[PDB]
């Protein structure tokens, strides 16, 4: 075995080697020269992430207030126009005449119900909408079990018609404001513009079961948070049919639960235990109802019922005050059978000023006295429900939520209040969007005060979408690099706006469903879930960000400078990137928006490029014919000026990019100057590179291909034959190597996949990149990532010439950061190459981290998709792993043993890059497994629950409770 | 009432309105059972 200096003399005559190879043929000196030998077509601004953050801190303001005083006026009509309303019932001589999603549109049907008569709309395409669509008039949605015509919805959608008039009246002024609905307490919901359902009834075979009442922007303005906290009776009486009711209107109970509202289970028979492992009110957010929703299930019947230990328990779960709590509605429901006694103590003390309110829910056909329940609902304040059968429980689990919005619509005008929902898919497949909501209130004969039976219900609550992509049109990333991003955050640590939030719903647990028992044509429902993503879990966390997290909570201002590891773009690499942040609040909401900058990015470059030739002369250099002589030329989506589109076939882009030059001059008076110019100013900073640098050394041996991936999205790869196997991202804000390029300050290597598909392995090779690095006036800027694509097979003969190739004394490798393996001497490890190297020969890698070499952190990725298990895709959880080096020290010699054998290993690093190199006996001479260290999205289902809310996150709750007016009714049920 | 009474605890959502569970549908189940009428079908609900 070689010593330790001929290592260290080996590796330093091919560290030397490659970087010679990477420095002489991508060209980072020449084109730091270019970018500073002409100085004067651009300028160098500043970000200045104070006024930045401000500034975009008030266009979110005013479009969410925009969108408010929109609310508010259609709130005011529909008060006004149904407190003129006459409640006729004569509709089959005056017909309501309406437009009626999820009806067959076609002439010829004419199916003419009673009562009512249909519109055929037109139905334009559109843009902001990715559906037909009608601005004539409003669309009808009503549930699939509730009919139609009858005169509680026929009369809805009489008065509701007036608001086709204010619909019109917002979006003449607004256009760009998206769907518009009034969600009725009837069940009925009319949106503007009108377009056809995404599930039509019985025209498919699957059926919509969606209704207005379960929705959550409709719940968080029907209402206020509310401490709830289910009992359930688990007396042998309710054994039987009735017990399998109970536990689907929980499940259904809970659904109606929000975020904000805290909820706990409890269950008695004699004795009151807790349904599982929580024993406190918890928060109710996605996770924890998901636990809660998983020992509902498993209850057996057994035992003497006991209303006085159940409903002791359930008021000292009321009052634990320890634990982080809505404080709001606390409120209690009972599922049960039939009961003997009424438990008059109980609520004598635990209730004497009746704070709580008490619900109680008689479920199944059974002979059992209702007469005790019915008192004890009534005693409190509370209501009445039976359900007897499964198409019972829909209505029933959503209904106590008119009883709940009482005392908010005795507050009068301070309870009209608008709120922004949790991000959500929408409805109609618009993509990720909030929703803020309205609440309108029944007045009839206010002048005069003559009924108020019921005038405390609400009719329903208006709603406003405000989608995703209009907030990030708010916050422009382009000036800053593609390390710099913007974060928006609720008072609930959820982050509104992030570069991680996705599409794909959060999702919880490992998806296990039977096919043995799903008949092939029913249709189950498919999701309605909130994407709740937390800031914490958008991130790698740390101890400095959940001070940063917890202090924008809390509404404050401030910066913050900290070294901190970025997570890779794919999921294999963590940087140490030195980073600021910096948060201030919208002033008109409870968000507060941040700011992440990496320090170098403080600069940016403006173009200032304005003469008729030089615009002129930058522009033909991206011209497809041409690049014979200036290489496979790529181009970025950028919603350059709003007429031509980002279309994902690039070759069509960039021709509808190029047209546009030629037939109209780059002024273009509906399209910005800056983002155009800049990448104009870059194609002649990559033409210059590429014509008098890289077009003289036509072939160097060890070089495959070569790339400037830039800024202003102009990737160019050299040799058109070397372009087709470009299979990156063509957008420079999305490429995962550009953004590790600026964090290191030394030659990157990037690890080719390993099996996949397409040719990426000998055919492109591995790669380095090297981000260019300029100095102005004393000002540091980094433009662009030089790179190339190396050969795979001549490096190895350099490496070959105490490694023989195919050797049985001892095997050595060059490991890029993150364990990849990149070449192998042995040939039996470099066919399987850009593999993480603990798949390989897990005995060393292992040994490895122990010794300080390598680092790690798993982290959890909340919205991936993966195969069910038996116990196409649905939502899960996976836990993923990135390994880094976390010990500077050049060297590491040792020998790992793994029982009866030695194995002499030296580990040496080169400098300058990321590799490493190492050298080890033969695996072979000593037969040994540990097991397989692997590195992969890996499913799992952690981090478990009971634990994470022993100790919850900090939280901010509504300042607004509405609850208890002394002159509420208290008298139905 | 003895053998069938509170047994017939099934989780189906079907209706075995011929049971056993007070005394006046216990004497209707064994009036129905001495006339013949579908008397065997009520044995069933008492096997499972
Ligand atoms: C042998 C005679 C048997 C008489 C059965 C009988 O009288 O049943 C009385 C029972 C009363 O039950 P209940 O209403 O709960 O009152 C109990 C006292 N607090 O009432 C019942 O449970 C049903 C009684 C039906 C009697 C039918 C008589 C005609 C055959
Ligand atoms: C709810 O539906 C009813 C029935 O269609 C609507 O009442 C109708 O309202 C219109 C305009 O308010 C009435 O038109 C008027 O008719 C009189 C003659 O009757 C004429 O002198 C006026 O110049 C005008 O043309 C219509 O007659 C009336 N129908 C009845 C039976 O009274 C009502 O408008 C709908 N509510 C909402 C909010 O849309
Ligand atoms: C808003 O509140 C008002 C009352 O404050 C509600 O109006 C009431 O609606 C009921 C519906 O059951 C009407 O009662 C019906 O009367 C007819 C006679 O026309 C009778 O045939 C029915 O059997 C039933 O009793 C009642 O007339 C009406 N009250 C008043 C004062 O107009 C209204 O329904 C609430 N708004 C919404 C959208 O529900
Ligand atoms: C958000 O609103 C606050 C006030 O509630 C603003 O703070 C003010 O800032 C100005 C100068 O910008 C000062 O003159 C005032 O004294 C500040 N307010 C108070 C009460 O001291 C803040 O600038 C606003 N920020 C944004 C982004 O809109
Ligand atoms: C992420 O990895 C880093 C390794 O660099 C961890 O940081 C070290 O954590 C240990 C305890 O696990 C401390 O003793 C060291 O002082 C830390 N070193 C540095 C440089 O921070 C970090 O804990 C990991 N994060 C998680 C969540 O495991
Ligand atoms: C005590 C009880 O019956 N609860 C069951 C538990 O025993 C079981 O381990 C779990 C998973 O099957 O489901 C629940
Ligand atoms: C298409 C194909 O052959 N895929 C294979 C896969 O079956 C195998 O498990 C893997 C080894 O990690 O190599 C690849
Ligand atoms: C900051 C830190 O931990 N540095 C250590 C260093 O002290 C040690 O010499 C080296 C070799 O084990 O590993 C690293
Ligand atoms: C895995 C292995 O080789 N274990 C060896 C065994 O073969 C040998 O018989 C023994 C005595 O020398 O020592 C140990
Ligand atoms: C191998 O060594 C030769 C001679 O020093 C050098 O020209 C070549 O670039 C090296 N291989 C590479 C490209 O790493
Ligand atoms: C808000 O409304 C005003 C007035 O219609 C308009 O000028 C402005 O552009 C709107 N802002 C946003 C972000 O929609
Ligand atoms: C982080 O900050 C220190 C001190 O300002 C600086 O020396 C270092 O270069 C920064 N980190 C990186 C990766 O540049
Ligand atoms: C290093 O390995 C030793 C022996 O296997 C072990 O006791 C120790 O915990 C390891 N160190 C770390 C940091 O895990
Ligand atoms: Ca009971
Ligand atoms: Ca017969």
């Amino acid at each position: 075995f070689p010593s330790a200096v001929t290592i260290k003399s080996w590796v330093d005559k091919m560290q030397e080697d490659l970087v010679t190879l990477a420095k002489t043929a991508s060209g980072v000196h020449q084109l730091v020269d270019i970018y500073e030998k002409y100085q004067d077509l651009y300028t160098v601004e500043p970000n200045n992430a104070r006024q930045l953050v401000e500034i975009a801190a008030r266009d979110i303001e005013k479009l969410l207030s925009n969108r408010s005083k929109a609310l508010v006026r259609l709130a005011l009509e529909a008060e006004k126009v149904q407190a003129a309303h006459q409640w006729r019932e004569d509709f089959a001589s005056n017909e309501v005449v309406y437009y009626n999603a999820k009806d067959d549109l076609d002439p010829e049907k004419n199916d003419s119900e009673p009562g009512s008569q249909r519109i055929k709309p037109v139905f334009i395409d559109d843009a902001n909408f990715r559906r037909q669509v009608s601005y004539q008039h409003a669309a009808v949605h009503i549930p699939t079990d509730i009919y139609e015509g009858s005169t509680i919805v026929l009369n809805e959608l009489n008065w509701t018609s007036a608001l086709d008039d204010v619909f019109k009246k917002n979006r003449e002024e607004d256009p760009s404001l998206l769907w518009q609905v009034f969600g009725s307490a009837t069940g009925l919901a009319r949106y503007y513009p009108a377009s056809p359902w995404v599930d039509n009834s019985r025209t498919p075979n699957k059926i919509d079961l969606y209704d207005v009442r379960r929705r959550p922007w409709y719940i968080q303005g029907a209402a206020s948070p509310k401490d709830m906290l289910i009992l359930v009776d688990v007396s042998g009486s309710v054994s039987g049919l009735t017990l399998k009711l109970i536990r689907t209107s929980v499940s259904e109970m809970l659904e109606t639960l929000s975020d904000d509202d805290f909820v706990n289970v409890a269950s008695f028979n004699s004795n009151a235990q807790d349904v599982s492992c929580f024993q406190h009110l918890v928060q109710a957010n996605v996770r924890n109802k998901k636990v809660l929703k998983d020992a509902v299930n498993n209850i057996t019947a057994k035992g003497i019922t006991d209303y006085k230990k159940g409903f002791s328990f359930a008021f000292e779960q009321l009052l634990n005050y320890n634990v982080s709590r809505a404080n709001c509605n606390k409120i209690i429901m009972l599922f049960t059978d039939g009961g003997e006694e009424r438990a008059q103590e109980i609520f004598a003390k635990y209730n004497k000023d009746k704070k709580v309110r008490v619900f109680t829910f008689s479920v199944g056909q059974h002979n059992y006295d209702r007469g005790p329940i019915q008192w004890m609902a009534c005693e409190n304040k509370g209501y009445y429900y039976e359900i007897p059968s499964i198409g019972a429980i829909r209505i029933n689990t959503q209904e106590y939520l008119d009883v709940l919005g009482r005392p908010m619509v005795l507050a009068g005008d301070k309870a009209k209040q608008v709120q922004w929902t949790n991000v959500y898919l929408d409805a109609l497949e618009l993509g990720l969007v909030i929703t803020g909501t309205l609440p309108v209130f029944n007045i009839t004969g206010q002048f005069e005060n003559k009924t108020n039976l019921k005038n405390q219900l609400i009719l329903g609550v208006m709603g406003v979408d405000v989608s995703l992509e209009d907030i990030k049109r708010l916050t422009p990333r382009f000036t800053l690099c593609p390390n710099g991003y913007y974060f928006a955050i609720d008072p609930n640590g959820y982050v509104l706006l992030h570069p991680n939030l996705q599409p794909k719903p959060i999702g919880v647990g490992i998806p296990t469903i039977n096919l043995r028992k799903r008949r092939p044509n029913v249709q189950n429902p498919k999701s309605q879930e909130p994407v709740t993503l937390d800031f914490l879990d958008a991130e790698l966390e740390n101890d400095i960000k959940v001070e940063i997290r917890n202090k924008m909570i809390d509404g404050e201002s401030g910066e913050k400078t900290f070294r901190t590891l970025v997570k890779s773009q794919d999921e294999r690499y963590i940087d140490k990137g030195n980073r600021t942040y910096t948060w201030t609040p919208v002033n008109g909401t409870d968000y507060s928006l941040a700011l992440v900058l990496p320090t170098y990015s403080f600069y940016y470059i403006k173009a200032k490029i304005e003469e008729t030739i030089t615009q002129a002369r930058y522009s033909e250099t991206l011209k497809p014919d041409n690049f014979e002589e200036s290489g496979y030329t790529f181009l970025a989506p950028r919603d350059y000026c709003s007429d031509l589109k980002p279309s994902d076939n690039n070759t069509e882009f960039l021709l509808n990019f190029n047209e546009f030059i030629d037939r109209k001059t780059p002024n273009n008076p509906s399209c910005n100057t800056d983002l155009i110019n800049r990448v104009l100013l870059d194609a002649g900073f990559t033409n210059e590179l590429v014509q008098n640098y890289w077009s003289k050394q036509k072939n160097i041996k060890g070089v495959k291909a070569r790339f400037v991936v830039t800024d202003g999205g102009i990737t160019r790869v050299y040799p058109k034959e070397a372009g087709e196997n470009w299979q990156e991202n063509p957008e420079t804000y999305e490429d995962s190597f550009y953004k590790r390029s600026l964090d290191n300050d030394n030659y990157v290597f990037t690890a080719p996949y390993f099996n996949k598909s397409g040719p990426g392995a000998y055919e492109s090779g591995i790669m380095v990149s090297k981000a260019v690095e300029i100095y102005i006036q004393g000002k540091l800027l980094k433009p662009a990532v030089v790179g190339i694509k190396i050969d795979v097979n001549s490096w190895i003969e350099n490496f070959t010439k105490d490694c023989k190739r195919n050797s049985d004394v001892m095997d050595c490798v060059i490991l890029d950061d993150g364990g990849f393996l990149l070449m192998a001497n042995h040939d039996d490890y470099t066919n399987q190459i850009g593999r993480f190297f603990g798949e390989i020969d897990p005995s060393l890698m292992r040994h490895l981290v122990n010794i300080s070499v390598y680092a790690f952190n798993k982290s959890y990725d909340y919205q991936s998709v993966c195969e069910p298990g038996a116990a196409s895709k649905q939502s899960c959880i996976t836990e993923q792993t990135q390994y880094f080096f976390d010990n500077d020290s050049k060297s590491f010699s040792g020998v790992l043993d793994c029982g009866n054998c030695s194995r002499i290993f030296h580990v040496e690093k080169l400098m300058n890059t990321n590799l490493i190199f190492i050298m080890v006996e033969s695996k072979g001479t000593c037969p040994c497994d540990t097991r397989l260290l692997i590195q992969a999205e890996q499913t799992s289902d952690g981090p478990d629950p009971c634990d994470m809310v022993k100790q919850p996150r900090y939280r901010k709750g509504p300042d607004v409770c509405f609850d208890n007016n002394v002159l509420e009714d208290y008298t139905d049920c | 009432m003895q053998l069938f009474g509170g047994r017939y605890d099934f989780e189906d959502t079907e209706v075995r309105r011929s049971n056993f569970d007070n005394f006046p549908q216990a004497l209707i189940s064994v009036f129905q059972v001495l006339t013949g009428e579908d008397w065997n079908s009520v044995m069933y609900n008492g096997i499972m």
